[PDB]
């Protein structure tokens, strides 16, 4: 009933918790402050 | 057979742009066509190859500060979330920055249109390419193949990368509407197209940026004026209103029909179970005026392979814009690589293009009439010969 909600979130496209993105134009980018983990 | 809209290569090429199953190949209302592994876990990923004109995510946050109900707002920090309380504030926009503090999103088009790493011929293509050239890093700081969707704001000329790839969330079990119930983290939200608002926003997966010039010729970016989508059967073009599975709805305006082609319940959607529509769905439609003068919207999942001429009609797809006109932010500067316009593709001259009649379709007692009017191909259905009417 809480795992189901999680599964629903994953099924709805909830993404991975990542610290860094790599962009070819501007290089690596990171959040300056901790992002809300639920996002 | 003898479908004039398949008569030659150019014509086929023109008509093929309307096959969203072939070119887009993913959900449209909700696009989650691919699966990618990050840190040992599988995640769903938007994968559609065509940009979706006018698509935005409507949010249902409370109508009080600090909530803005705008999915292009930055994703919230934990601090902001703690400060607001439930539900999550902010939006879907990626808020990451370079070590020097430069935003990756939103990103101005001026910085893309003269850059080395960007080879797309149009602004939208440049935004898409910018998105395609952005990937998630894993725990070991290795590049994955997980990419984020984008929104191009063509009025502000700003390219947005969305950190949130979700597109629909509903049900009191999962999310709140205007803060009710207050125990839930997530606000509810859904994809929308509006009769008046946000026509300038173009939603896409990163993968329209994989070949950033393709969409110009392979996607149905604009509405088609003066024609009804149709399917070629028994020697003539049947517009959707002649097909039994077609959904016909009343509308006050053509914009409502355009919205309906995207928002009706049969549109290609990957929303849950992890369905892959592959672009199949009730994606096609047109506005038309009935015999009494009232506006109607015909909706179908049949990929169009012919057209019926009707000057007051307008044909839409879930992917395309409301407007019939091609905007400059998808026109390449080099004239030699622009695709044929609908006027060009459907052109004819009366002295080289003969009026023709097809054989009688006895089941409907109608036959194809194909001709040239105003330098454009007219395709209609008319009565069979008096002789033929006996067989009906
Ligand atoms: C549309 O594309 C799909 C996938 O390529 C194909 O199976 C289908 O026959 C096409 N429909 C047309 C061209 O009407
Ligand atoms: C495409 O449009 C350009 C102008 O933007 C030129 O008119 C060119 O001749 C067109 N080519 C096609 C294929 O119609």
């Amino acid at each position: 009933s809480a795992s189901d909600i999680t599964q629903h979130l994953n099924d709805s496209g909830l993404g991975p918790a990542v610290e860094c993105l790599e962009n070819l134009v501007v290089g690596p980018v990171c959040p300056a402050a901790v992002v809300a983990p639920a996002v | 057979s003898g479908n004039p809209f398949q008569a030659n290569v150019e014509m086929k090429t023109f008509m093929e742009r309307f096959n969203l199953t072939h070119h887009h190949q993913s959900g449209i209302y909700v696009d989650l066509g691919q699966d990618k592994e990050v840190d040992g876990t599988l995640y769903r990923e938007p994968a559609g190859l065509c940009p979706i004109w006018g698509k935005h995510i409507e949010l249902q946050q409370p109508d009080r500060p600090p909530y803005r109900n705008n999915f292009l707002e930055d994703v919230p920090t934990e601090k902001e979330y703690k400060q607001s309380g439930n539900p999550l504030p902010g939006g879907f926009n990626l808020n990451f920055v370079t070590p020097s503090g430069q935003r990756i999103s939103p990103f101005p088009m001026e910085l893309l249109e003269k850059n080395s790493n960007i080879k797309a011929s149009t602004d939208l293509g440049r935004c898409a390419e910018f998105a395609f050239k952005t990937v998630a890093m894993d725990k070991n700081n290795k590049a994955t193949k997980y990419r984020y969707p984008f929104v191009y704001d063509s009025k502000k000329r700003l390219c947005h990368i969305l950190y949130v790839s979700m597109q629909l969330m509903e049900g009191k079990k999962y999310c709140s509407v205007k803060g009710e119930p207050p125990d839930l983290t997530w606000y509810c939200f859904k994809p929308r197209k509006s009769v008046t608002e946000n026509h300038h926003l173009i939603y896409g997966s990163a993968y329209v940026g994989e070949n950033p010039d393709a969409f110009i010729s392979k996607c149905p970016n604009q509405a088609l004026r003066g024609y009804r989508f149709g399917v070629w059967k028994k020697g003539r073009c049947l517009d959707y209103t002649e097909l039994t599975d077609t959904v016909i709805e009343r509308v006050e305006s053509k914009a409502q029909c355009w919205v309906k082609t995207f928002e009706n319940d049969g549109v290609a959607s990957d929303q849950p179970d992890q369905p892959h529509s592959g672009g199949v769905g009730r994606n096609y439609g047109f506005y038309y005026v009935d015999t009494t003068g009232e506006g109607k919207c015909a909706l179908s999942d049949q990929v169009p392979d012919c057209l019926v001429s009707d000057s007051a009609a307008v044909s839409y797809t879930a992917a395309g814009s409301l407007s019939e006109e091609t905007p400059n932010f998808i026109i390449p500067s080099n004239p030699s690589v622009t695709p044929p316009t609908p006027e060009t593709a459907l052109q004819c001259t009366a002295d080289k293009f003969p009026d023709s009649f097809g054989a009688c379709d006895v089941q409907a007692c109608k036959r194809q009439k194909t001709s040239c009017v105003g330098g454009q191909i007219q395709s209609t259905s008319v009565d069979c010969t008096a002789d033929e009417q006996n067989e009906c």
